[PDB]
DNA sequence: TAACAGCTCTAACAGGAATA
RNA sequence: AUUCCUGUUAGAGCUGUUAAC
């Protein structure tokens, strides 16, 4: 289904329409998405047990 | 009570190479990807010129031109990838010399040979290139032939004729690749090809390859020394190089001496405090003046009480100097059980007490080996039977083992005078150890500063 | 209904010098003062290498000399002022290379030129580095000259030879001054003298001045394209610059690409955001994570409603943001009364519409004659008879017409690459502009971001 | 999507030097 | 390309306003 299709469709009904928005519109949002998480879990464990400065 | 501290097998790190494709294993990665210089282009088309006696000159066209052909290892098979020669591999062509720039030896040094001179030799060999002063532009390699007939002047007592030929080079910036009658011997040509094919490459300007993902605010500092059997007592010359990464995408390789009479390996305060000062500032000069956030001091033996604050105070408080001792004899020696069939894998590092660890440079590497895949290669599998693993002593570093020991293991990697997969001592350490010996053999070398490729 | 509203002549900014010392008359200050960054060793010592074709060395070796001796200004007296030398102005050694880090183009490169093929010209220039490469250590900025027979490689269609150089040897690290024969034979000596100079010092080490009263909290951005004429359609690529003041001493002044293709100047929602994030990344990593609180992003477009959304949605509330727009090409022009002899003073902006103002980048300047002190200066007396304003179109703004302008006047005299007293464009806007032909030149460069030393 | 109007920009050249 | 931006010759890019398709 080319998009454009798409968007006719939903505005010619759009009266009832659930949305599902899960973990990919925080992308946008300006906060860190599942990798960015994983990273930031891995710096904070690496740094934990490896003494190393955490802001250098 | 048999119980030992958890080892951890750092992972073997990744080269890099044209386009950013990184590989492990470096000679399949440079067949596959080709040289990282490939990309700036940087070499060029690479120009070489002989020096040679004219009675084998002869000899180096062949080995020239067997460079410039296809090559099948027959030996250490499990490791060696099939040579595609120097147009295919490097993406570069290889330019037969002229005759203009071919050299022939001067006769009277044929004379000297019988003499047994060594400094004659040499001096008469740097007057035999002294033809090609003048067309430094227009070749980039000399390729210096010694025959097995001057083996009298070979090595002998006090003197190296290597040393001294590549320590009267220097000065005049021409790099050589000396060549005897080994790489000719040499039975499997494709592990000499692969040899002398990257040896050139490097030495022409080309990066064959680079370590992947390498900090450029990481200075890795290397000292070694060595032994001048004076009449009275002992000389004790020690140098030092770095390995650093600037902020252009290659990467540096320079040796120093440390300098006027040492009798004992250890640099006092104010010698230690000089050639560090010296180092951060060639470390300042590829950075644009920007400290280095973390210092790695490599050095053969213990460091002095004196020696650390002599580091400590060359650099401010946002350098962090890891300062490491590596041990290559020790009674320690590790068995791989699961009883492997194979050693066991290079990398695993043990922490032995606070502040002392095993490193096993040496070892099983995983998906490296060509014939016979997904089985472990062990490189030296010829000389020893069982891998010996190094020791690290800290002095300095305020925690962690994984900085140190990923980083001597990726070090043990970018040895391009290397045609093996590693070596047993990171780079810092063998090039401090061969300019070393090119400034013990030659004293007036100690106020200049020479790049990796003048003495690789 | 002629009369305006009243108009605020914003005042000479002042550039920061040698121990924070103030002067708003670049070369005079730098003669009476000396270079800002030079309170700390960032250059050591300038370090030159040449690379030229061995028939036009001399002119390389002659025009350093000129560097190093002083020279008395003949034309455009009313601004300059007399070359201190070198070493006595910006208080470090200018220091002659040695024949080693004295390199020569290969003699194939007359062929190429000859043929006229541009990219191979600009490879073999590159290609011929590499004697240098071997001693980049040695070395801080690179001579390279091209003698006039190459002129048929200069400038033609799709391609640009110094554009393309700087493109390759950016990523190499290695600064360059190219040298045309125009810096020969151009008139005046002293012109050259102290361009190239400032040139010099500014690609080795930085910062020969920076303006003063800037407010740290606050990072200046400037977009630009230029077009690359495809054979179907066109490519409009478009690059950022940024310029801030950080925590610590030394000014920054950047720029990067922005990434695919782009059929017009506009960035869509999507791609602004994602350059402006990257820019408050890097002003957060030069500010140890602290938010920016003024933005000022000046395009020589307008913004559309996308870009103005992607402004507005990128930063949070608390950092207030100054979406500007710059014309070059305007119908209106002033003159000034008391009628003057001199046109308009600098700097004067006017409030034409709410969102519209004209600013006076051009005109005349107070307290910079050399000669008959206290008379004013008109810049470009020689090319044009008036000042040609420019129109400052705000798309998004709080209050304050004083703040954009002052902040762009101030951003108008900080291009170390300019000469002349100041600029009639924010440095912004021209090392965009500049990073625009680069990367339009050599697309494969989107990848990194380079300090403004490199393209100066 | 095809013209037409304006506003503004860059892309190639050429080009002379700070109130005389 | 030590610089500066003054012009010339062109084309695009946006807006529009119509006619459509
Ligand atoms: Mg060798
Ligand atoms: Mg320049």
């Amino acid at each position: 289904l080319t998009d454009n299709e798409f968007y006719q469709h939903y505005l010619q009904n759009s009266q009832h329409m659930m949305w599902f928005l899960g973990a990919g519109t925080s992308r946008s949002a300006g906060l860190p998405t599942a990798s960015d998480i994983i990273w930031d879990l891995k710096h904070r464990y690496y740094c934990l047990h490896e003494n190393q400065d955490y802001q250098k | 009570l048999s119980q030992l501290a958890a080892h951890s097998t750092i992972p073997e790190p990744l080269l890099l190479f044209k386009d950013n494709r990184t590989d492990t294993h470096p000679l399949r990665g440079l067949s596959q990807y080709g040289p990282y210089s490939a990309c700036f282009n940087l070499p060029g088309q690479v120009r070489l010129a002989y020096l040679a006696p004219t009675e084998h000159m002869r000899k180096l066209d062949a080995i020239v031109r067997e460079l410039q052909n296809p090559a099948t290892p027959k030996e250490a098979t499990n490791y060696y990838v099939e040579y595609g020669g120097f147009e295919k591999v490097f993406k570069v062509p290889l330019v037969m010399p002229q005759e203009h720039l071919r050299c022939l030896a001067l006769d009277e040094c044929h004379g000297v040979a019988a003499n047994g001179n060594g400094l004659a030799l040499a001096d008469k060999i740097v007057q035999s290139m002294s033809g090609l002063f003048r067309q430094k532009h227009a070749f980039d390699v000399l390729l210096v032939y010694l025959p097995a007939s001057w083996k009298k002047c070979f090595e002998y007592d006090g003197f190296d004729l290597h040393d001294r030929i590549k320590a009267k080079v220097a000065p005049l910036n021409l790099p050589i690749q000396i060549i005897n009658d080994t790489a000719l011997t040499r039975q499997c040509r494709a592990n000499v090809m692969w040899g002398v094919s990257v040896a050139l490459y490097a030495k022409a300007g080309g990066i064959p390859w680079k370590l992947a993902d390498w900090d450029k605010d990481e200075a890795y500092i290397g000292l070694s020394y060595a032994i001048k059997k004076n009449a009275e007592g002992q000389e004790y010359t020690t140098c030092c190089s770095q390995v650093f990464d600037p902020d252009g995408t290659g990467f540096e390789f320079v040796a120093y001496d440390t300098r006027d009479r040492k009798g004992n390996p250890y640099l006092s305060y104010q010698e230690m405090q000089s050639v560090l000062s010296k180092s951060l500032h060639l470390y300042q000069s590829s950075h644009n003046g920007r400290m280095p956030r973390k210092i790695f001091i490599h050095k053969t033996t213990h460091f002095t009480e004196d020696e650390i604050q002599g580091a400590f105070d060359s650099f401010s408080s946002s350098t962090e100097i890891e300062l490491v001792q590596i041990i290559q004899s020790t009674n320690w020696y590790g068995l791989k059980v699961d009883p492997a069939s194979y050693p066991v894998d290079r990398g695993l590092y043990q922490p032995l007490t606070e502040s002392e660890c095993l490193l096993w440079t040496q070892g099983s590497v995983m998906g490296v080996n060509q014939q016979n895949p997904g089985q472990p290669v062990f490189k030296e599998a010829a000389l020893t039977p069982l891998p010996n693993p190094i020791m690290l002593r800290r002095f300095s570093g305020n925690g962690g083992w994984h900085a140190t020991c990923s980083s001597i293991l990726a070090l043990t990697k970018v040895d391009w005078n290397n045609n093996t997969l590693y070596k047993k001592l990171p780079v810092t350490l063998v090039y401090s150890q061969v300019f070393a010996d090119v400034v013990k053999q030659t004293p007036e070398i100690v106020n200049e500063i020479y790049d990796y490729r003048f003495f690789m």
